RNA sequence: UCAGGAUAGCUGGAGCUCGCGUGCGAGUUCUAUCGGGUAAAGCCAAUGAUUAGAGGCCUCGGGGCCUCGACCUAUUCUCAAACUUUAAAUAGGUAGGACGGCGCGGCUGCUUUGUUGAGCCGCGCCACGGAAUCAAGAGCUCCAAGUGGGCCA
RNA sequence: CAAAGGGUGUUGGUCGAUUAAGACAGCAGC
RNA sequence: AGCUCAACGAGAACAGAAAUCUCGUGUGGAACAGAAGGGUAAAAGCUCGUUUGAUUCUGAUUUCCAGUACGAAUACGAACC
RNA sequence: GGAUGCGAUCAUACCAGCACUAACGCACCGGAUCCCAUCAGAACUCCGAAGUUAAGCGUGCUUGGGCGAGAGUAGUACUAGGAUGGGUGACCCCCUGGGAAGUCCUCGUGUUGCAUCCCU
């Protein structure tokens, strides 16, 4: 059936994403990438680790499942099922092919795959500080299901926002967020001004 | 382009010398030919010997 | 079935060969209106 | 022909740039040009009749001929060790005048000018250009000085923004 | 339901504007391109535009020459300055265009110092003119820029290009648009074309209106009648307007741009104000 | 507010009749609206082909006609007397425009009015040199045209 | 036509025309200027692909006033050899005088409303060589061999 | 030619915790 | 020469998702015989008017390239339209 | 200081909303005999001068969108040359050089030629 995964490792053609010009390509395997309360609000987990790849690789989609399905299982047993947020970041639109002489060596589409670079986020898992030492370890298991070396890294940041936690509660209590369900806004001093709230109106950009 | 630019400063064998003024035209030249030369400041002892 | 290998090195054998510039160049494929009127005024000069 | 149509490849050279398509500006028919001027030719994707072929785009060459509504351009090509002075006719909406020698005639009268300040007072002179030689010698009055060193390293900061 | 707003960001950020001229509804490129584009084989050799355009109260002609800067104007000759020389009415009829093409046709001579060799039609019977070439000098050349009107037979910019043909200049023309030019025949009418030169249409319509609608006459040429101008006097009156053409042819009220400083005091008042409330 | 150049009028009056195919009936219902406006009509063609309609790309499937000056004032008033001097609240678009149908009126044959009301100075918008756009409050809007059409012909505004 | 031949390139021989550093030549740089759409980047820009919630919830359908999905607004994860606003490094073209410049005259059937232009011609005057480095030199012609299976980094 | 993954083999380093107010092991009755 | 397309919004007897008609917005999201790319908005698109430069005579140039031919294209000259 | 005619540059000039303008203009505007024009004097064309600055045109404003410029992103990404460099490999450090692009932040919102006329 399916070829070993050694064969694609390396990034070794051009971007061969599905199109017009490539027909015929399988489903890929993974199709939920956002597990777990992913309808928390932004400032209910502040928590965030990433599983971040180390090695210039390809990963094929069969195992981000299976590194999502076996972090998903392990942190809703140790942690609970509405204490955590685990979001794939790594999505494949690579296609591969397969030549089943050497005439007309052209393959035809295989499966799907996706193209990692060498310190990008593979998965990452937003949750409490008391449930810190499950995440880690959630990411522990799903390292074996990939190909090539990993590192597991606690974000400074505040969940999947862009600020860091400092900074966070920093523009909070100045009143300049405004939630957005698992995102964060941050208010400026620009656009109309009518457009703002008596309370949410400032002269100088939040520095 | 190596081999024009060591005919230009006329170094056409190894361990030949030569003197080269200072200018970002000459500079530049020699930049290209890094790995097969060797240059400095001489000092008046060596220009005499 | 193709390959441009060497064919640099053999053109710089003798080239990159520029052509020999004239002070005077040819008229042939300018206007013919031009021209026509040019040999008469030298037809005429003194 | 021969596997090779006359526009071939040309998807991106002959395309106009972006937000500047339709009507052209009439500078551009407003030009002079005489013999012996340098041109740099540019061609115009919406004018399509007396267009160059893709090898002479971003080439200059000289002015040999002047017609009703094109010029006759003289460019260097070079085929295996020759260089070969091809002559096209190229309507004027591809050509712009070059500045390739716009410094050389200020500076011809600058160098007469010298040359003849000079010649009066008995005192040989050269006009020649040189290129950037080395600075003299300097005091620079001292100032406060920041201390540089080497940074600890933290693998959080290997990201854009850090992780 | 809500509809997607049509003018987004995105729908700007790739907009490209017209030409200034081209947007403001004033300027044919098109026609433009095709009117200075001069022959690169003629080198520095201008191309004369004879200028005519139409207010609703005023007539203006120019000869104009293309230029990098911008067009540089050679000669000039407004209906509005005709009262100098007698019409006082109707400045923007179709005689009022023929006195103003020829005004102007005797300026440009003027300027050329070449009035004295090119005299005109001395004849204005209606029939299509062209001024013959001198002996030692040929007449001045200029084409008509008709602008963004419609070229329909009668039209009064042909009227002034009569004017200007019969000033003694060359114009590109043909006589399928003079006024009196049939369709079916495919004849110009001397006897209609000269009516209209001394505004004999102008003078049929006053007459049509005395004997049907006293009332309306009144009205209707209030001007003509407030300075005893009769439709029998017009024809004479254009006449001697021709002759004497070619006997002799800061305190600030807008708004001044806030300066930095001001803007920004403003905004801080309004800032203020919105925070202040609730 | 109160300057005389800013007086709704009614710019034109368009009757369409959409007979919906071509052949004696188009040309009888052609003959109703040049006798009804006094001048001739404009046949108007299919766009596009449909079979469910009956009706060929390119068949003069309807007919129609515009009218200005008073004779669509005196043909506005006999449609809106038929009406009964009543519209639907609906009945008025957003750009200050607003129309109505009769089924009486050869034969007999549906009508379809349509009044376009605008303000002197919709030139700008219409004219071939410096067109322009009409300045938003000069422009006649959905509130206007009611009260004209109040005042006009005193007429009433059903919400249903 | 594909184990071949001719053709051009590469090569030899024969010279010839000049030149001796004042060279007008260069698989180099410098200065000035021109062209580009790969690498990267971009989607929070068009086109295409694609994950998730948030608000509004007007209007449409879905089912059971509720309700899910369509919708609209502001955000968000991840992408493109045959997508792209932007956009390198390297490489590509042109120019840096004696074939220059200025002044006064002349020729024309071309050109101009116009001895107005355009090009050319004659005379006079000026022109320290008009970036660096190198230059076992530069140009021109004739006759002809071999070769037209390549391979490696 | 060698991999993922492992070692209370040994040698460096990083973060944290505990300790003369008595830790740790054992012993003794927290 | 005049005109502006696709689409959408708001309106009108029969008439509806979709016939025709009206206003508004509309950078081309249409159209341009065919493949794809490029190009085009008072146009190169759409609708009308007049028409046959889809004409006669050479030579030159570009693409191909040996700097041969053919095909195709471009800029002029001399005629007739 | 402006307007108008013809323009050059083609958004710092565009788009949206709001506000304002002396004089001369430019407009809207009145009419349909004639030229011309359509289903339609709406447009186009012709003739005219009662009315109005309502609109257009012009100017200003907006913690407006866009556009333009700077800063920053960042010596980061990428890249020319070098090594009997590291590493099982994937890839990467160092040496001699070159060197970007979104987000975020600040600022700006046209300039100008010829002619005529008003302010005079
Ligand atoms: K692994
Ligand atoms: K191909
Ligand atoms: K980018
Ligand atoms: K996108
Ligand atoms: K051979
Ligand atoms: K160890
Ligand atoms: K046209
Ligand atoms: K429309
Ligand atoms: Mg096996
Ligand atoms: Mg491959
Ligand atoms: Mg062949
Ligand atoms: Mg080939
Ligand atoms: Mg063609
Ligand atoms: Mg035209
Ligand atoms: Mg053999
Ligand atoms: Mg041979
Ligand atoms: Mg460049
Ligand atoms: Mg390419
Ligand atoms: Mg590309
Ligand atoms: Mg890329
Ligand atoms: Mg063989
Ligand atoms: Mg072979
Ligand atoms: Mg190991
Ligand atoms: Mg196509
Ligand atoms: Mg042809
Ligand atoms: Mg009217
Ligand atoms: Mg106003
Ligand atoms: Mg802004």
């Amino acid at each position: 059936g399916r070829r070993p995964a050694r064969c694609y490792r390396q990034i070794k053609n051009k971007p061969y994403p599905k199109s017009r010009f490539c027909r015929g390509v399988p489903d890929p395997k993974i199709r939920i990438y956002d597990v777990g309360m992913k309808k928390k609000g932004v400032d209910e987990f502040p928590f965030c680790v990433h599983l971040v790849s180390w090695e210039k690789e390809n990963v094929s989609s069969e195992a981000l499942e299976a590194a999502r399905i076996a972090c998903n299982k392990y942190m809703t047993k140790s942690a609970g099922k509405d204490a955590f947020h685990l979001r794939v970041r790594v999505h494949p639109f690579h296609v591969l092919r397969i030549n089943k002489g050497m005439r007309g060596a052209f393959g035809k589409p295989q499966g799907v795959c996706a193209r990692v670079a060498i310190g990008q986020v593979l998965l990452s898992v937003r949750c409490k500080d008391g449930n810190a030492n499950h995440a880690q370890e959630a990411l522990r298991r799903a390292k074996f299901k990939f190909p090539g070396r990993q590192k597991i890294i606690v974000s400074r940041k505040w969940g999947f926002t862009k600020f860091s936690r400092t900074d966070y509660l920093k523009y909070k209590s100045e009143n300049r967020i405004v939630p957005d369900g698992v995102n964060a806004k941050l208010l400026g001093c620009h656009g109309r001004l009518a457009a703002r709230q008596p309370g949410r109106a400032f002269l100088e950009a939040a520095n | 382009q190596t081999k024009k630019i060591l005919q230009l400063l006329r170094l056409r064998q190894i361990f030949n010398g030569v003197f080269l003024k200072v200018n970002k035209a000459t500079v530049n030249m020699l930049h290209r030919v890094e790995p097969y030369v060797t240059y400095g400041y001489p000092n008046l002892k060596s220009i005499k010997e | 079935n193709h390959t441009a290998h060497n064919q640099s090195y053999k053109a710089h054998r003798n080239g990159i060969k520029k052509p020999k510039s004239h002070r005077h160049s040819s008229t042939k494929g300018m206007d013919p209106k031009f021209l026509r009127n040019q040999r008469y005024a030298r037809k005429h000069n003194k | 022909p021969a596997g090779h149509g006359l526009r071939s490849r040309t998807r991106d050279s002959f395309s106009r740039a972006f937000r500047k398509k339709g009507t052209i500006a009439l500078s551009t028919y407003l030009r002079i040009f005489k013999i012996g001027d340098y041109v740099d030719i540019k061609v115009n994707g919406a004018i399509h009749k007396g267009m160059p072929h893709k090898f002479y785009h971003g080439r200059t060459g000289r002015v040999w001929n002047v017609t009703k509504r094109a010029v006759g351009v003289e460019v260097n090509k070079q085929v295996r060790n020759k260089i070969l002075r091809k002559r096209i006719h190229v309507r004027i909406e591809h050509v712009q005048q070059s500045r390739c020698t716009e410094e050389v005639r200020e500076r011809i009268k600058k160098n007469d000018q010298l040359k003849a300040d000079a010649k009066a007072r008995g005192e040989v002179i050269s006009t020649k250009r040189q290129p950037l030689g080395p600075k003299p010698g300097f005091m620079v009055e001292g100032a406060t000085l920041e201390t540089v060193t080497p940074i600890p390293y933290d693998v959080v900061n290997d990201l854009k923004g850090g992780y | 339901a809500f509809i997607k707003v049509q003018k987004t960001r995105a729908y700007f950020k790739r907009f490209q504007v017209k030409f200034k001229r081209r947007r403001e509804g004033k300027t044919d490129y098109r026609a433009r391109n095709r009117l200075i584009n001069q022959d690169k084989n003629k080198y520095n050799t201008p191309k004369y535009r004879f200028v005519v355009r139409f207010t609703n109260k005023d007539i203006i002609a120019q000869i104009v020459s293309a230029s990098i800067a911008g067009d540089m104007i050679l000669a000039s000759a407004y209906a509005n300055e005709l009262p100098h020389y007698g019409l006082e009415v109707g400045l923007t009829n179709y005689a009022a265009a023929y006195c103003t093409g020829l005004l102007l046709a005797r300026r440009v001579l003027k300027k050329l110092e070449m009035d004295e060799e090119y005299e005109g039609n001395l004849e204005v019977n209606g029939e299509d003119y062209s001024v013959e070439p001198a002996e030692s000098r040929r007449p001045f050349r200029a084409l008509l820029d008709v602008g963004l009107l419609r070229t329909t037979t009668g039209n009064r910019v042909f009227g002034a290009l009569k004017g200007a043909l019969d000033g003694g200049l060359d114009i590109p023309h043909s006589e399928k648009r003079f006024a009196g030019f049939s369709k079916d025949s495919k004849q110009l009418d001397a006897d209609v074309h000269r009516k209209y030169i001394y505004g004999g249409h102008v003078a049929t319509y006053m007459q049509t209106l005395i004997e049907d609608e006293p009332e309306k006459y009144q009205t209707h040429f209030s001007q003509y009648i407030k300075k005893g101008f009769e439709a029998d006097g017009l024809e004479e009156m254009y006449k001697k307007v021709h002759a004497a053409i070619r006997a002799d042819p800061h305190k600030r009220y807008n708004l001044k741009k806030l300066t930095y400083e001001e803007r920004k005091a403003k905004l801080i008042e309004r800032l203020n104000a919105l925070n202040s409330a609730a | 507010l109160s300057n005389p150049m800013r007086d709704i009028k009614v710019q034109k009056l368009v009757l369409n009749i959409s007979v919906g195919e071509s052949g004696d009936r188009l040309t009888r219902a052609a003959k109703v609206l040049e006798q009804l406006s006094g001048q001739s009509p404009v046949f108007s063609k299919a766009r596009y082909t449909v079979r469910s309609f009956g009706i060929r790309r390119n068949e003069k499937i309807a007919c129609y006609v515009t009218v200005r000056g008073e004779k669509a004032m005196q043909l506005l008033e006999s449609g809106l007397k038929v009406k009964e001097y009543e519209l639907l609240r609906r009945n008025f678009s957003e750009t200050g425009c607003f129309g109505f149908g009769i089924q009486e009126h050869t034969g007999i044959y549906g009508m379809d009015f349509y009044v376009v009301l605008e303000r002197p100075g919709y030139r700008v918008a219409r004219r071939r040199r410096c067109k322009s756009r009409v300045g938003i409050q000069h422009r006649v809007t959905k509130e206007d045209s009611m009260k004209w059409f109040q005042v006009k012909y005193e007429g009433v505004i059903l919400n249903k």
